[PDB]
C-alpha cells in the first residue's frame, strides 16, 4: 500500500505528496510545486535527493528535511 | 601508481593535487562526473535494477568511478595521485585535511558556507553547477548532523563479518558491503556522508572533493576486509535480475565486471595495507 498524500506548509514552504536517469516513483513529493526526487527503502524508511544517506519514516518526513537543508533555497526542477 | 593516507601528503603533493582538481572543474570535465554520480543515486532502487550503490557492485562500481576520476587527474598531472581519508583516525574538524591549504574547512553558520580553501565559492573557482537547488555554493556542517565519525573499533567489526554481500543484495542485506554501505549496523559510509553535511549529504555528493577522498579509503577497507577474508568472494556469481553478478558488465562503461575489478594492485597500490 502507498502512504497517504499530504498537503501543508512547512516552514513557509508548501509540501506536498501524493502516490503516482531517475526511478519510476510510485511517490511523489513536491515543494512549493516543484518535485523533489524521493525513494523509499526496503524497510520502509524514505530519503531524497536533497538527503539521501539519512532514512526517515514517512514521505513527508522527508519533504520536511528537504525544506531543513534547503534554507529557503528554491528547489530545481531534476 | 600509490594511493596515500591525506594526512601523510606534503604540501607540495597538496598543491599539485588541488591544482589538477581545479582543472578538472574549469576544464567542465568535473561536473560529469558529479552528473554521472547523481544518475545512479537516483536510479539504483532496492526494488528494481542497481548498480552503483544498495547493491554488491557497489564497492566495484566504485573503484572504477574512482579510476575514471584518478586518470583524469593524471592526464592533468601524471604525479598526482588519490588520496584516501580514513575518518576513523581524522576524526575531528581540526584534522588537516580541513585546513585552508587542501580542503579548507566547515561551513559558516547561517546558510552552510565554506568560506576558506581552494574550494571556497569566494574564490570564483569551485561553482556549484550540478545542484538540485538554486544555491551555487559549497556546503559543509561537519558533525552537524550526527555526532560522531565511525571509530576504528566499529570499522574493525565490519571487517570482520565474512560473507561479501547476501540475498536479497540490496538495503536490506547482511553481510559485508552493506555494513560497510551503512544501510544496516553502526554505518559507516553513508554516515560519513551524513557527517559532512552540505553536499556530501545529498544526491550531488561529488561536488565536494572530499568526496573522492572518502570513498577511496572505503575501497581501501574493500580491499583490507579481502585480506581478512581470503576465502570469502563477490556475490553473487550468475543468473541474479537486477543485481550485478561477477561477470556481468556494469553500466555506464558496459566492458568492465566486477571480476576485473576485485584485485586493486592491477592498477594501485597503498601506501600500507
Ligand atoms: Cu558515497
Ligand atoms: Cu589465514
Amino acid at each position: 500500500a502507498a502512504p497517504e498524500s499530504f498537503d501543508e506548509v512547512y516552514k513557509g514552504r508548501r509540501i506536498q505528496g501524493r502516490p503516482a536517469h531517475e526511478h519510476g516513483g510510485g511517490y511523489e513529493v513536491f515543494v512549493d510545486g516543484v518535485q523533489l526526487h524521493v525513494m523509499r527503502n526496503a524497510d520502509g524508511s524514505w530519503i531524497s535527493v536533497v538527503s539521501h544517506y539519512d532514512p526517515v519514516p514517512t514521505p513527508r518526513a522527508a519533504a520536511r528535511a528537504a525544506v531543513d537543508e534547503l534554507q529557503g533555497a528554491p528547489l530545481l526542477p531534476f | 601508481t600509490v594511493r596515500k593516507n591525506q594526512a601523510t601528503l606534503t604540501a607540495d603533493e597538496k598543491r599539485r593535487f588541488v591544482a589538477a582538481v581545479l582543472e578538472l572543474k574549469r576544464s567542465g570535465r568535473y561536473d560529469e562526473f558529479v552528473r554521472t554520480h547523481n544518475e545512479f543515486i537516483m536510479s539504483d532502487t532496492d526494488s528494481g535494477e542497481r548498480t552503483g550503490h544498495r547493491s554488491p557492485s557497489f564497492l566495484p562500481w566504485h573503484r572504477r568511478f574512482l579510476l575514471d576520476f584518478e586518470q583524469a587527474l593524471q592526464s592533468v598531472d601524471s604525479s598526482v595521485t588519490l588520496p584516501y581519508w580514513d575518518w576513523s583516525a581524522d576524526r575531528t574538524v581540526r584534522a588537516s585535511l580541513w585546513a585552508p591549504d587542501f580542503l579548507g574547512g566547515t561551513g559558516r553558520s547561517t546558510d552552510g558556507r565554506v568560506m576558506d580553501g581552494p574550494f571556497a565559492a569566494s574564490t570564483g573557482n569551485w561553482p556549484i553547477n550540478v545542484r538540485v537547488d538554486s544555491r551555487t555554493y559549497l556546503r559543509r556542517s561537519l558533525g552537524g548532523s550526527v555526532a560522531e565519525l565511525p571509530t576504528r573499533a566499529e570499522v574493525e567489526s565490519v571487517l570482520a563479518i565474512s560473507a561479501y554481500d547476501l540475498p536479497p543484495y540490496n538495503s536490506a542485506s547482511e553481510g559485508f558491503r552493506n555494513h560497510l554501505e551503512g544501510w544496516r549496523g553502526v554505518n559507516l559510509h553513508n554516515r560519513v556522508h551524513v557527517w559532512v553535511g552540505g553536499q556530501m549529504a545529498t544526491g550531488v555528493s561529488p561536488n565536494d572533493p572530499v568526496f573522492w577522498l572518502h570513498h577511496a579509503y572505503v575501497d581501501k577497507l574493500w580491499a583490507e576486509w579481502q585480506r581478512r577474508h581470503p576465502d570469502s568472494a563477490y556475490v553473487p556469481t550468475g543468473g541474479t535480475p537486477d543485481v550485478v553478478d561477477l561477470n556481468e558488465t556494469m553500466k555506464p562503461w558496459n566492458t568492465v565486471r566486477p571480476a576485473d575489478l576485485l584485485d586493486h594492485t592491477a592498477y594501485y597500490t597503498f601506501d600500507a595495507l
